């Protein structure tokens, strides 16, 4: 929701990140794209092609997770 | 014979013949006390049914697992204690 | 832009030798010599010297200049 | 029956040190090779589980690991010291199933006696592709 | 375990059996060659695959061929 | 080779320097020098032993694929027969060391078959190959995004 | 007993067998059916156990080889010692020789590789050097280029002598299977005439050549200026003028009054300060009493006379309690097998290499050699690398005894067979101390890897989280620092200056060899390279105990020593030869020794080798990164790696631009190499055949008929590839990044 | 909650699902009928 008002300059995120192990400056590095906590940078394009193609909201991804999985079973 | 003069070949006693020997395996009897022996006969014989035992460990020790991952506050792993500092700007803006 | 296309191109190269592969296996297992005789598939196999000859020819020439083409440049 | 198995006593067996490269839990519960040859002198000898055994004037006897293990002793046995042997396979339970030469004669010279198995009449091109023999357990060479 | 097999093109020198390590192998009679013998494989299952055999046979490609199959302890050459 | 080729050609233009391509591509030092050596600059300082940033994941995983591609040379350079010679020696110490007698396998270790072992080199070759050059692509791109 | 047992005109001097090519085998002396003859007729060309078998003719073969080697050798002397006399500058490097590039070699100005030649120094244009001639020369008081002209043509001389010696001792009068065997006259006169006579003439040369000509040149003395070395022994007034004990000759000597001859004899331990070496007063000292020694332990054993130690009483006199006979039996088979003698020569002679590698760095025996960081590096370098090829050779022939000459029937060993029966523990306990040390030496840098990603870095095994400091080699270090003293009195210093305790030997603007502090890094790499070590232990010395026998293949011996397999069976029997076990140890060598000479580089040029400015502050060539970044692999990586090969390919266009060309070479030889390690024969023999449809089609079809390399031979072809192209990827990275920042 | 969500389900998947799949897994190896 963030990425699609300033897409140019916010960065996207895949998915954020519990690992244990982390220590606190890894911990305070990998936070990006405006979270509270660490988090992936989507280097796989899916926020620009969702955003192209409608997907403007959470919740939109939400039905579509949710129907995808109903596409699966 | 598996006693005579250079012979290793009793083929009635295979057991001499193939190695088959407890090699430290003492027979001796229990060194323990009765009383405590009989105490943990009585306290571990709930872990006696090795399928009971399996299902128990995994189910508890996730279960565990779980209670300390999520009970535990970010003093004992940082991960939990978030950022506690402002995020870096990354380069070209943020992109 | 970069990781999808070393990606797709990766993948690409994977499902290249993959589809090479399922050929070998099918001219192992499920190509009848019978019944393709002399046909398009059968004459292939005849000049299978002849192909990997010339595709061998290929690569050596290729290999051979640009490899002394960026020799003589370093 | 024309030949009858040896059934090999308890016989001695040769003189070694002893070894690492001997039998393993296979013998304890699978079979492990009894080997028995007779010299007519008391000679040293290359053991194949390593290191050198002295073999004692008379019948010895050899239990070491496997079927190569004896058979690469006994070549060795009839090539450097010109010796008949014959060994065995003594499984778990007791049996001693003789093996070496089955008609007492080595597998070279063709002695009738033995029936032909693994055998197929033909050339080796003229096996069917896989596709004539495709869903069915008869891989390429038996038909 | 392997499956050996003699096909009809030997010349019956008896070097396939004299290079097998392992009693795989025996000659028997035959009317098919000048030698008037050939190679049979009644112990497959004793055979490790290490084709000494067919490393041997002086044919046009080969009269014995071993063919690579279920491996068990014995064919795994396994003092274990 | 395809994929050096467009990343450095893409990371010149994005740069704007086109000409570091156009004049180093036609010799390979300029590869070894002007892509790999100097695009890789801050990537090995993802984790320095002065502090890390958020580079450090793609170093990581930069070794971790090195390792791997240099594992997969283990099963191709080595064939089978040092291997079983050696869990020989080992399932000798194991049945005949006390304490782990005990403990005896069900399925007799053997050393990998050929065609498996070549698949196994071939399988940490390639996961080395991908994830080191994922690694070097994305942080290069990532550390400087142009 | 001892006798000169020599038969003459054996052989005949003809080229008729230089004609027919592979006379020396059977199956190689009647024509190449294949291509894989050619291939066959090099690689048994040396293997003389094989063409023969009688150990007369393979003795008097390699003897007469050994007599090429030495021609070769002194040839190769001579084009060392003529190169420095006509195409170098070392007649200009003696006067500035802190700053005047060490250069022995020019290229022809043909194809812009004139850019070779460089500015060195001395007015002079040519490469930079790093064999250490020139450090040699000043420390054999040379002076000139006359001299090592003279030196040229004595050494071609020397030459054509061995070269008529093996013509001779093959041809002409080749000796007997009884002279080799007299194996007691053999090392007493090579202890006593080789060794104790060789080191007493170099005495003699570093008493009246080396010693009174540096002691002029350290002095500020122009070469042109210096007298003659024959002037001193011609005019003892001018050598005595320095030291005074040669006044009075010998009498000092005989008299045993040697007292009087410390001013040039002396025991002050430690590194020249005016040129960084050791002190040449020292070293004449040192050979001559490596010359006592070994003229005192020439005179052991029995010859002819009723003296001396025959080798079998000493050996059958060494017999266990429960390690059975002993040594008995020794004797024969080393006597009566060349390739055990081989074996164990070449196992010393590589650790001798690799301990020559280790005391010519921390002990700098030639005047600015610690100064010639390129020098220093590259010898060091140079030796481990020979002793680890010296090593991995010895294995082989070990192996090649224990299939051919190991015979325990006649040649029967008692240790020997011990050592067969219970091989399977030496390797499992050796593979299991391999896995413990691989964990507990490389797994640390992956923890401190990992914890160093983590954002972790008080969890790492580093000199700041977690201690893993060399206590047993700090106590060492400290105490041979702490040496001069109670335990080693009228050394008036340590014998070395890598000890804590020591001092930094300024020699102009550089350090040359202050102490080496030894920490956590320094744990973690030694134990690395324990780890490397012990495995090549492993694979060399399992391919040399089962090269006859083992669970798999128990007829391993007949089926030979080089031999490739024994087919798909079994699972797979690949490489259960004793030579691909070596293959192996190759590689494994070379990852050990490419990791020692990294731990050197990186260490040198951290914390040792640098810049020391007038006012005392020594900044090192890295800035003492080692510590701290040598914990992890991504230092190496980053810090080492990356970093110090910004000078080797940064120089495209500079002098140094050959060191980048063979860097990218010998990166793609390795891969290269990678076609061979990884193919197999089959591949290229169908390759071939559809080619050789290709030739046959246009009447082209080669009568030697095209064949793939031999399985053995594509593994020797891989492995020769992978280590030519790893070592000289080192030696242009070392080179040039030395040379650069120097 | 859903800040704590990846505290459990972490934990739970990567060695969890190992105990439960290996051991299931090695039991299904080492089987007879
Ligand atoms: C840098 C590494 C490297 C190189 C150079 C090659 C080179 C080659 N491979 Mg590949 N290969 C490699 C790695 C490499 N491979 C790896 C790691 C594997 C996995 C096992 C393979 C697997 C493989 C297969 C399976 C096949 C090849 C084929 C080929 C040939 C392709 C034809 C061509 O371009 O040749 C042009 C020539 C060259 C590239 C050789 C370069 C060297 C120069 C030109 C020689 C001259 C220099 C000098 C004057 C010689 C003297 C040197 C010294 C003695 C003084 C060629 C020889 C194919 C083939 O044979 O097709 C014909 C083929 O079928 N290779
Ligand atoms: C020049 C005169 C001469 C002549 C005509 C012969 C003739 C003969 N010699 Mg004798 N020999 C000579 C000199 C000579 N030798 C010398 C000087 C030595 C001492 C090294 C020997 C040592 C010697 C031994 C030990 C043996 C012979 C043998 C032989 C016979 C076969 C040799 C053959 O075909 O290989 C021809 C080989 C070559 C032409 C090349 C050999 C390599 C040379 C010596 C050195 C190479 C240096 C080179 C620079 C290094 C490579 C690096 C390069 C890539 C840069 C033949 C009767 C053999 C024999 O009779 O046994 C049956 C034998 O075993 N010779
Ligand atoms: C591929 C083989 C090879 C090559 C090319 C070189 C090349 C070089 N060596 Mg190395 N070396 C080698 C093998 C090799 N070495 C081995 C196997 C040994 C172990 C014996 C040595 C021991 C060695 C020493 C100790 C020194 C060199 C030096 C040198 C350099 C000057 C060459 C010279 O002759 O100066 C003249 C040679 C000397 C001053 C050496 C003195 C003689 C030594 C100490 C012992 C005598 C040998 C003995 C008779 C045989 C062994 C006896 C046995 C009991 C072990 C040059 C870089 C010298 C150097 O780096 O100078 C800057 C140097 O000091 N090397
Ligand atoms: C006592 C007479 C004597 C003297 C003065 C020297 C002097 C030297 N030796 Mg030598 N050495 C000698 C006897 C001697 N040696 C003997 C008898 C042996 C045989 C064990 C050695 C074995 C030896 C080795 C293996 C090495 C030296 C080295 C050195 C140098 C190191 C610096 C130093 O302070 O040496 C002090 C010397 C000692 C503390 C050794 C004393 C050994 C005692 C007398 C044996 C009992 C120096 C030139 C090193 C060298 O040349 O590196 C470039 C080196 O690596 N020496
Ligand atoms: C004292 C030193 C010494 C001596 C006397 C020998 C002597 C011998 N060795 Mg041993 N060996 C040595 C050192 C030594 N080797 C070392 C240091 C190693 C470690 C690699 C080995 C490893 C080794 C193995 C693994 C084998 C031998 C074998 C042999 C025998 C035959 C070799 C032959 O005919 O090849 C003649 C010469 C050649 C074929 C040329 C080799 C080509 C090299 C690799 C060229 C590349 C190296 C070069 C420096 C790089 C420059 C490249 C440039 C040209 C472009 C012979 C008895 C073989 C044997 O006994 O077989 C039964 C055998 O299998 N050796
Ligand atoms: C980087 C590449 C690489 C690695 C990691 C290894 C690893 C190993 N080799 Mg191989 N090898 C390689 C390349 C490599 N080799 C190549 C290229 C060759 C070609 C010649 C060989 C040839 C070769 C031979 C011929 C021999 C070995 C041996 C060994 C072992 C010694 C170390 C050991 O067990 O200690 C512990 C393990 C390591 C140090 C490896 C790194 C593992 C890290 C520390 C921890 C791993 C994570 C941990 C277990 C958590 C698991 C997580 C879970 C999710 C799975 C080990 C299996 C020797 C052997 O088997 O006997 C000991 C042996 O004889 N190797
Ligand atoms: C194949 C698709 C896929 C993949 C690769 C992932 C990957 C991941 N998920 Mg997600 N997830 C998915 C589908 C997927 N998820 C779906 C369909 C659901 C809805 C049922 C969820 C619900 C979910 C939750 C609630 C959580 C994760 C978490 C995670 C992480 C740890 C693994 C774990 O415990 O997952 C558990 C996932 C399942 C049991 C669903 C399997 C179907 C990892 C990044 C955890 C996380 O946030 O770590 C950062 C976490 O707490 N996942
Ligand atoms: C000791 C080293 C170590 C370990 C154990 C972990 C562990 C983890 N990291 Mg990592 N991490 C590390 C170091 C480490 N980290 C370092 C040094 C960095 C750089 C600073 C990172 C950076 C990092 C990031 C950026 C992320 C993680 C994540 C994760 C979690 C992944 C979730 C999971 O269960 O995966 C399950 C395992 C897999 C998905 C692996 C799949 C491949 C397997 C091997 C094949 C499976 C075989 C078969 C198909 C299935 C059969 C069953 C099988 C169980 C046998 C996990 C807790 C992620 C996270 O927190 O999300 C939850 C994440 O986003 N880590
Ligand atoms: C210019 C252009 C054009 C045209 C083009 C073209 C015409 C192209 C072509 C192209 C092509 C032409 C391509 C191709 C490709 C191919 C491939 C990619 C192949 C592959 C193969 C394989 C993989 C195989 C497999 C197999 C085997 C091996 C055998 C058996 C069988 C099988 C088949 C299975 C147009 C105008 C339109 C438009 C624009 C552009
Ligand atoms: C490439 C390769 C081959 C084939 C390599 C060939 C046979 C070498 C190519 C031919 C050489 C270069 C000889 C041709 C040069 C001749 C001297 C002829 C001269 C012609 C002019 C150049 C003068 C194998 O046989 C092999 C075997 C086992 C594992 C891996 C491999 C492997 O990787
Ligand atoms: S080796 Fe071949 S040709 Fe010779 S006897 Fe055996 S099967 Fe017949
Ligand atoms: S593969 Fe080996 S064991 Fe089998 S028949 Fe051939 S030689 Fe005998
Ligand atoms: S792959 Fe090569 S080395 Fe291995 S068994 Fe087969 S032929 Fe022998």
């Amino acid at each position: 929701e963030t990425w699609v008002q300033d897409p140019l300059h916010v960065r996207p995120i895949a998915h954020a990140i519990w690992d244990p192990h982390f220590g606190q400056p890894a911990v305070e590095a990998f936070t990006r794209g405006g979270a509270l906590g660490p988090v992936n940078i989507a280097y796989s394009g899916v926020y620009q092609w969702w955003y192209t193609i409608g997907l403007r909201t959470n919740e939109d991804l939400y039905t579509g997770a949710l129907f995808l999985l109903f596409l699966s079973a | 014979k598996y006693g005579d003069k250079s012979v290793y070949f009793d083929l009635e006693d295979l057991g001499n013949t193939t190695g088959q020997w407890d090699v430290y395996g003492s027979d001796a009897p229990s060194p323990y006390n009765p009383l405590q022996s009989k105490f943990f006969e009585t306290f571990a014989a709930p872990f006696t049914k090795r399928g009971l035992l399996l299902k128990f460990l995994i189910l508890g020790g996730g279960s565990l697992l779980t209670y300390v991952s999520a009970n535990s506050t970010g003093d004992v792993l940082p991960i939990k204690r978030g950022p506690q500092e402002p995020p870096k700007l990354g380069p070209r803006g943020k992109l | 832009q970069a990781a999808l296309y070393t990606h797709h191109q990766y993948i690409a190269g994977f499902i290249m030798t993959g589809a090479f592969a399922h050929g070998a296996i099918f001219f192992i297992r499920d190509y009848n010599p019978e019944q393709n005789e002399d046909n398009v598939l059968a004459r292939m196999l005849d000049h299978k010297e002849a192909i990997i000859s010339h595709l061998s020819w290929a690569s050596l020439f290729l290999g051979f200049h640009t490899l002394g083409l960026y020799v003589h440049n370093d | 029956g024309f030949t009858p198995p040896q059934l090999d006593p308890n016989t001695p067996s040769p003189i070694f040190a002893g070894s690492t490269g001997g039998l393993l839990r296979k013998a304890q519960v699978e079979e492990f090779y009894v080997i028995t040859w007779n010299s007519p002198k008391e000679q040293i000898f290359e053991m194949p589980t390593g290191g050198a055994a002295i073999m004692r004037e008379g019948p010895n006897l050899l239990k070491l690991a496997r079927k190569e293990q004896c058979l690469a002793l006994g070549t060795r046995l009839r090539s450097k010291y010109k010796i008949t042997y014959q060994f065995y396979r003594v499984f778990p339970n007791g049996e001693v199933q003789y093996l070496h030469p089955k008609d007492g004669v080595y597998p070279e010279k063709a002695n009738p006696g033995r029936e032909g198995v693994g055998l197929n009449m033909r050339s080796i091109g003229k096996n069917v592709s896989p596709i004539e023999v495709k869903f069915t357990g008869k891989q390429s060479y038996d038909l | 375990s392997h499956s050996v097999k003699i096909y009809d093109t030997c010349i019956g020198c008896t070097q396939c059996v004299r290079a097998c390590p392992t009693d795989v192998l025996e000659m028997i009679p035959w009317d098919g060659c000048k030698a008037k013998q050939i190679a049979s494989a009644p112990r497959t299952e004793d055979c490790v695959g290490c084709k000494r055999c067919e490393s041997a046979c002086p044919t046009d490609f080969l009269s014995v061929r071993v063919y690579l199959w279920h491996e068990t302890t014995r064919s795994m050459g396994l003092a274990y | 080779w395809v994929t050096f080729y467009w990343h450095w050609k893409h990371i010149t233009l994005w740069q704007g320097n086109v000409s570091q391509f156009n004049e180093s591509s036609t010799y390979l030092m300029g590869w070894l020098r002007d892509y790999l050596w100097l695009n890789s600059s801050q990537l090995i300082n993802g984790y320095n032993p002065f502090g890390m940033n958020s580079l450090s994941v793609w170093a990581w995983m930069f070794l971790f694929g090195h390792l791997v591609w240099a594992t997969g040379f283990m099963f191709l350079i080595s064939w089978r027969g040092y291997w079983q010679e050696l869990i020989e020696t080992l399932a000798w110490a194991h049945e005949r060391t006390p304490l782990a007698n005990l403990i005896r396998w069900k399925d007799k270790p053997v050393a990998l078959s050929i065609v498996q072992a070549r698949l196994v080199g071939l399988a940490h070759f390639s996961v080395g190959y991908i994830f080191t050059y994922a690694a070097f692509l994305i942080a290069s791109t990532s550390g400087k995004f142009g | 007993e001892v006798k000169i047992l020599v038969d003459r005109d054996p052989i005949k001097t003809s080229f008729e067998e230089w004609a027919k090519p592979g006379h020396f085998s059977r199956t190689i002396a009647k024509g190449p059916d294949t291509t894989t003859w050619i291939w066959n007729l090099h690689a048994d060309a040396h293997d003389f156990d094989s063409h023969t078998s009688d150990l007369e003719e393979i003795s008097r073969k390699v003897f007469s080889a050994h007599f090429g080697q030495l021609s070769i050798i002194f040839l190769w002397l001579s084009g060392m010692y003529f190169h420095g006399a006509r195409f170098s500058n070392y007649e200009a490097w003696l006067s500035d020789p802190t700053h005047i590039g060490p250069s022995a070699q020019v290229v022809w100005p043909i194809v812009g590789q004139e850019i070779l030649n460089g500015d060195v120094g001395g007015g002079f244009r040519g490469i930079q050097i790093t064999s250490g001639f020139f450090q040699i020369w000043r420390a054999s008081g040379i002076t000139s280029e006359l001299q090592l002209y003279c030196t040229a043509i004595g050494a071609l001389v020397f030459a054509a002598l061995m070269l008529f010696a093996g013509w001779f001792h093959y041809h002409k009068a080749a000796p007997k299977l009884a002279w080799f065997q007299d194996v007691e006259s053999m090392l007493n006169h090579h202890l006593a005439g080789l060794l104790g006579l060789g080191s007493l003439s170099w005495a003699g040369h570093q008493v009246h050549v080396s010693l009174p000509i540096n002691q002029f040149l350290n002095a500020g003395v122009d070469p042109k200026e210096i007298p003659l070395p024959h002037e001193f022994i011609l005019n003892r007034d001018l050598l005595a003028q320095l030291y005074p004990s040669f006044a009075e000759g010998a009498t000092p000597f005989f008299t045993l009054n040697w007292s009087k001859y410390s001013e040039f004899l002396t025991f002050r331990g430690g590194l020249d300060p005016v040129t960084g070496g050791l002190w040449l007063t020292d070293i004449a000292h040192h050979h001559l009493a490596i010359a006592i020694l070994f003229l005192i332990a020439g005179h052991m054993y029995r010859t002819n006379w009723g003296i001396g130690h025959g080798i079998k009483d000493i050996l059958e006199a060494h017999k266990g309690p429960f390690t059975g006979q002993g040594h008995k039996g020794l004797y024969e088979i080393l006597t009566t097998s060349w390739h055990a003698q081989l074996s164990l020569n070449l196992a010393m002679l590589g650790s001798l290499t690799i301990i020559v590698a280790h005391h010519m760095y921390s002990m700098p025996p030639y005047p600015y050699l610690a100064t010639d960081y390129a020098t220093q590096l590259s010898l060091f370098t140079h030796h481990m690398w020979i002793g680890g090829f010296l090593i991995v050779g010895a294995a082989a022939h070990a192996a090649i005894f224990m299939v051919r000459d190991y015979d325990p029937t006649n040649r029967y060993n008692d240790l020997l067979d011990r050592v067969l029966r219970h091989r399977d523990a030496i390797i499992s306990h050796l593979n299991w101390v391999c896995i413990f040390l691989g964990f507990h030496s490389f797994g640390l840098y992956i923890h401190n890897d990992t914890m160093s990603a983590l954002g972790r870095p008080q969890d790492m095994f580093s000199d700041t989280a977690i201690q893993l400091q060399p206590v047993f080699a700090q106590w060492i270090q400290n105490t041979h620092a702490l040496a001069p003293g109670v335990t080693a009195p009228g050394e008036t210093a340590s014998t070395s200056l890598t000890w804590g305790g020591g001092e930094l030997v300024a020699v102009g603007g550089k350090v040359a060899l202050l102490p080496i502090p030894l920490g956590t890094a320094d744990f973690l790499v030694h134990h690395i390279h324990a780890f490397t070590i012990h495995v090549t232990v492993l694979i060399l010395l399992k391919g040399v105990l089962f090269a006859r026998s083992s669970r798999l293949i128990p007829d391993k011996a007949n089926l030979g020593f080089r031999f490739p397999c024994d087919g798909p069976g079994r699972g797979g029997t690949c490489q259960v030869s004793a030579w691909d076990h070596v293959f192996l140890g190759l590689f494994w060598m070379y990852n050990a020794i490419s990791v020692v000479i990294f731990h050197f580089s990186w260490k040198m040029q951290s914390d040792v080798w640098g810049s020391i400015s007038d006012q005392g502050v020594v900044t090192h060539i890295t800035g003492g990164n080692f510590a701290q970044s040598s914990i992890t692999i991504n230092g190496w990586l980053r810090d080492f790696l990356w970093a110090q090969a910004s000078q080797v390919i940064q120089s495209y266009g500079s002098s140094l631009s050959a060191y980048g060309l063979f860097f990218l070479g010998a990166h793609f030889v390795w891969a290269f190499s990678l076609m061979f390690l990884f193919s197999g024969r089959g591949y290229w023999q169908e390759l071939i055949e559809s080619i050789v449809w290709a030739h046959n089609k246009l009447k082209v079809a080669p009568a030697t008929q095209p064949r793939a390399l031999s399985i053995i031979q594509g593994r020797a072809v891989g492995v020769t590839h992978y280590l030519l192209g790893g070592i000289a990827t080192t030696w242009a990275f070392f080179l040039a990044r030395i040379i650069a920042v120097g | 909650t859903f800040n704590n969500l990846p505290s459990i389900f972490v934990p739970l998947v990567g060695l969890v699902f190992p105990a439960i799949a290996m051991a299931s897994l090695f039991l299904h190896i080492q089987k007879n009928k």
